[PDB]
């Protein structure tokens, strides 16, 4: 499918909040601490909530949307977590992780403190209502919960990176657990079919701290609009010839080499730590490790169908 | 994105100071409109959305700040007209093509 | 000496605020946030600046304030810092660890970032200024610092307490490591000698937070007036024969044991606080780093053991494809 | 207005503010004892003495709206209260100084 | 083979120096400090020499001998290092390693310090002279030596353990990589063919300490005779109807199971940290990780093995 | 105060030891190596007891003392630790710190191990005994110490430097964490006024090592004499008009400015000196645990790029099965 | 290792103590020397070796040091006729054989 | 016995004292310079001050068997040169005390 960023629905860094003291598009509420690298939507404190909500309504019939976050507690466990909701009206406040319920809409659930006393949290849990179904908070909605996963994102070394994407009927989880910086080294989580939501509907993000405190932020929010490949037009000469493109690009990379060449020598022109450095040797030697696991992996599976060829013969 | 905006040397000339600075008051209206399209770039990805032109067109160099409505507009006004392969980015394809 | 408690110049737990949001007696500027059981004065963001200031003048000739206070950081080095000042005007705004330069009175500075690149940080630093000598943040004011003494107050497993003492023109501060949960292990840190400070002023505690970030909690802040054992009138026949104060003394007694036994056989009854250890909200950082290298590992065996299992249908079926064939 | 008797005999003020950890309610309870629970009940530093800052925290107060007292008020309150109650000058109030009025 | 423990040449913990204050049936001299738990041939000061050498001499054909030992620096390099000889008469001075040169046997020198500038070291090198060969401090013994491997040995969490094996006139020289507290986790390292040593010989130890500082600990000596299948006697008729035997293992079996039941009980008749654990769980983690690798190595040369017996007919 | 330096009571390198193996005017008896650059007092071992004392009793009424050590050791918690001594007796075996028990003088213990459990430790303690009580040791002599800092002096980059002075009845002890190479960096630690000893006494120096093993260095023990300004007799007319002294101190200078010239240009015509920076020296115990971590790593690799050739070997060659076939 | 030497009481008494102290002096001739065996393994491998009997006969518990032939002499005299197997260790099944 | 001229004015010594790093041998300096040579080659710590222990160093010093001299001549020995040319009572030697004699 085909993305087009969306700037009406998002923040991202590093000029977040605005002269007046309020982040672009967006209406926040509660607790929220906006600031210009990130969002705290929940601080560090004994029964906090916060919220981030969308001003202008979204209108998409597929989309998908990048939240990059932090969730930070000094002891093992925290409280009460974040929620990314979709919905038709901006709650604003609530006792469901910071926000109203009996929401109508899609709220994705990454729940750190275990109310059921099963052990399963921290997960990610997603629960969608029509506005008539009360969240159940003393047990982490397992009953109304669609899907569930049970991975980690508390005190990672890195921020995590969630992929939230709705695209026909079908709403699909993807999470970085956060041990690595690549921008794209998303992990299957969760997905549903045959969800409905509303066309109609305002994004937002929330936290929520109950006894125990974490730090909720939110580093960035990107929202993409996902459009079919045959349905949308194609709309043709508009390229204009496609040949200043071509001989534009590589006088841009030839201009940027040459002012990466002279920031090189003046950056000298007038002027990392041991154990921080050791640490991160360690997390690179690791990804390393998995990633050259996962490339045995997939050698062994192209033997597997090579080797299913060749006995189909 | 209007002509004046970007083709006005003491902006960038104030604006790239602090890492790089080679004052020469010659510069094509290639040139600073290289710069600005280079520093704008905040997130390092060689593209530009809608984001970056907000807090550029808005920054913090007094002024009141300007309206919602009316910022959603010229954004979109901006947009409309320059994007070509509809991404939701503005690439320098694009913006050297309008 | 002789200690009285002044409530107008203090603030603690667990009611910190009030239900308008304003700490009693106390005006909060920059980036405070003020809640029910601590006053968060600079949180852990860059470029944050809080203060709490007291509303009212206080004239005392000899005092004792006693802080309790967290700095929290994720990182080994923390920034910007601490700061308890008795001033003559407030100092809501500023440079100077969230407060303005240039003050009359004293400053007691807890310093977490090493600006001048001595390995001399963190350290305690008690600066008087008259009100013509600017702090001199890039060498962390070690030119005009009156005392110093080097201890470590970041990531404690207890809140850490300071006293500062201001008895006979002597400022003395006692800094309690934080080690132990004990609230009387205090240890002596520095003292500065005929030192003069205005008679009347402000007390004020501001944080700053500066490239690194630190989570600057103040949970509690006791202001004892001290009086001379010479100069403080007795008053006398004002006890009314002290009779009562022994006749009332084991009734509280015998209340408390009541309580205490009441609380005792009624806590099982019905078993329903979770709790909260200090165990389970202490870790150090070091083995913090170390335990999210355990948690890499537990991704990595997954990824083996999965692969150990295709390998083992490559075992399997292949030998159903070789007897049969 | 101040320290004044009936406040502190408030037997419903007193039941509802022991609740959750003492489920004994029971509307036969002395004049006397009342007040011992209202002193333990409002030290929460556990110090057995009442200052300043938990009384202007009683005097003001939560229960469910009502307006609130002015700063300069409860300082009157407060420091009429500790003028004519503190007899030792040590800012905390004992229990025989709360009961001796 | 077959392996014959000797106590006349090993000497271990944790009553290694008896009431006298030296090591049984061991001459040692120099700077070598023996205590209850080990001996520290070379402590952590500069130009320290120390060497441990048998009493008597030994007349194996074929032998054995595993050394446990730690070489530990507060720095990054180290000098000198470790040295395992079997000689034929004890040196116990001089300037190699600790002990004398032109020496008339086999020495194993595990060399910290690159004096030829190559960044080869640390490294384990085996050396062998007649008596009329000097070494060549200079860089190593580069040109004399017979064999070598590049492997670190320095500041590990648990003791180096080394397996020197001369069994039918070749040398093995098998190296733990000090990463588990296995005892039998060795890893090749060296070995040398047709190598010829007297019979007649004293085993010994050394270590020396250059510019840079080490402590050099050796914890373990254990010397084995190894003797062929072949050629050893059976002597049959000794086992006393091997029935004793059977009957006696249970009961012992029993009794030691009751021992410990007593102690479970009897410890706490009248009475790890955090860190430490997470590190001593991070290394069993990694040792996991290296097992199952290994396995599947294995499983896939049987693959391999089974896939060359299906194609060769 | 006027200071005098006493070579009957120190040693210094790098020429600590003689060629018979003994320290010059001192006796040094248990584990005790005493080496050219430092004498090891205590190695890294088990149960290892040793102490270096003055052969000849000092009879000052004012000292000052200046220890420079290092106690380095693997892990995180260390024992025993290093002691100080200004006794009446040479008790050169014991099993206090090294030292008898039972000793008539002063005491500076500085105790790596909290055997109290009560999280105070590394700690320097002040101990004063006419000689009758003995060391508590299983509660680190807190019921008996005279005084008592909290710091930490195991494993840092440069040697922790102490001053011990005693000067009007009153003794001081200052530290040096060891973080700055510098030798003039004192802060303070601890004091206790109208302490009394011996009028003559033993100078010592010794540690212990128990379950746990450190390495206790020492490197200098400089000892002054210490005379009040006014009781010094000042005995004029000794300088020789005080002009030869100015007419060779420049001629000291120039000399100084020559050699370092002739130093500075014969240092680089034959290089042979390889060097050895403080930074290759030095490092953190739990980034040594980090380090290690990689390491293990850096084998795992290995075993896994082995196997995938392995894996490569089973997509070609099978391939040259197949095609043929 | 005469029989003696090993059938005292006192000794295993005042050896097993610190862990184990379970006081009765009825113990059996296979009991005591069951203990013996067990308490001499310091290596926990369930064998007897040369260095464990040779630190065994000497101990800490005055008396001058034996001399280092005659120890030789009598623990090869020991391993001569209690080793069956040659195998360089004494096991309980050679202990109790002889 | 003791700080004699000859001892210092032993211009071979001071030649095998400086090689390795002054490797500039010549038989023609003065009876002047190499006294300065001498302090400064005996001054390890650097401070430009000759205290005993350094003294001692010099006197009793390794150069190749030689018998070692008893404590109690070493210390009859530098306490006689202190005793005669420690002027400021310092327990230090400086340069022109040790030119004085
Ligand atoms: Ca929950
Ligand atoms: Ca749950
Ligand atoms: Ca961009
Ligand atoms: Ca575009
Ligand atoms: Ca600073
Ligand atoms: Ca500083
Ligand atoms: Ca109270
Ligand atoms: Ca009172
Ligand atoms: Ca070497
Ligand atoms: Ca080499
Ligand atoms: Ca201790
Ligand atoms: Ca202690
Ligand atoms: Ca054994
Ligand atoms: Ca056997
Ligand atoms: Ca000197
Ligand atoms: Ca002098
Ligand atoms: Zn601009
Ligand atoms: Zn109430
Ligand atoms: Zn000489």
């Amino acid at each position: 499918p085909h993305r087009r960023f969306e700037y009406k629905y998002s923040f991202k860094g590093p000029h977040l909040v605005q002269s007046d003291g309020t982040v672009p598009f967006w209406a926040h509420a509660g607790n929220a601490i906006p600031s210009s690298d990130q969002i705290r939507v929940a601080p560090s404190l004994k029964s906090q909530r916060g919220s981030v909500w969308t001003k202008t309504k979204a209108a998409f019939e597929n989309w998908e949307v990048e939240v990059t976050f932090r969730v930070t507690g000094r002891g093992r466990i925290g409280a009460d977590g974040l929620a990314i909701w979709y919905a038709e009206n901006q709650g604003l406040e609530g006792p469901v992780f910071g926000s109203a319920d009996l929401w109508n809409g899609v709220g994705i659930f990454f729940d750190s403190f275990d109310n059921d006393g099963k052990k399963n949290n921290p997960a990610i849990v997603i629960i969608g209502n029509n506005g008539q179904i009360h969240y159940d908070h003393q047990n982490d909605g397992a009953s109304q919960a669609l899907a569930s996963c049970q991975r980690d994102f508390r005190n990672k070394p890195y921020p995590v990176r969630a992929k939230i994407t709705y695209y026909q009927n079908t709403l699909t989880v993807m999470i970085n657990n956060g041990f690595t910086p690549d921008k794209n080294d998303y992990e299957f989580c969760a997905k549903v079919e045959n969800m409905i939501i509303p066309a109609q509907g305002h994004f937002g993000i929330s936290a929520a701290t109950g006894g125990l405190a974490d730090d909720h932020d939110v580093l960035s929010f990107l929202t993409f609009q996902l459009t079919e490949p045959g349905k949308e037009p194609p709309t043709p000469d508009k390229e204009i010839s496609e040949k200043e493109k071509e001989k534009y690009q590589e006088e841009f990379e030839h201009f940027q080499q040459e002012l990466d060449k002279k920031k090189e020598e003046f950056q000298k022109g007038h002027p990392e730590s041991v154990g921080d450095r050791e640490l991160r040797q360690v997390f690179e030697g690791q990804n390393r490790i998995h990633l050259e696991i996962k490339q045995l992996n997939r050698q062994l599976d192209m033997i597997l169908d090579e080797q299913r060829r060749y006995v189909s013969s | 994105l209007d002509k004046n905006t970007v083709h006005d040397q003491e902006h960038i000339m104030e604006h790239l100071e602090g890492v790089i600075n080679k004052p020469e008051a010659e510069m094509s209206p290639q040139e600073l409109q290289l710069h600005y399209f280079k520093m704008h770039d905040y997130d390092g990805n060689n593209l530009l959305d809608g984001l970056e032109l907000s807090t550029a067109i808005t920054h913090v160099h007094q002024a009141p700040l300007m309206s919602e409505d009316e910022l959603i507009n010229i954004i979109d006004g901006v947009l409309r007209d320059d994007d070509k392969n509809n991404d939701g980015y503005i690439d320098y394809a694009e913006f050297a093509k309008s």
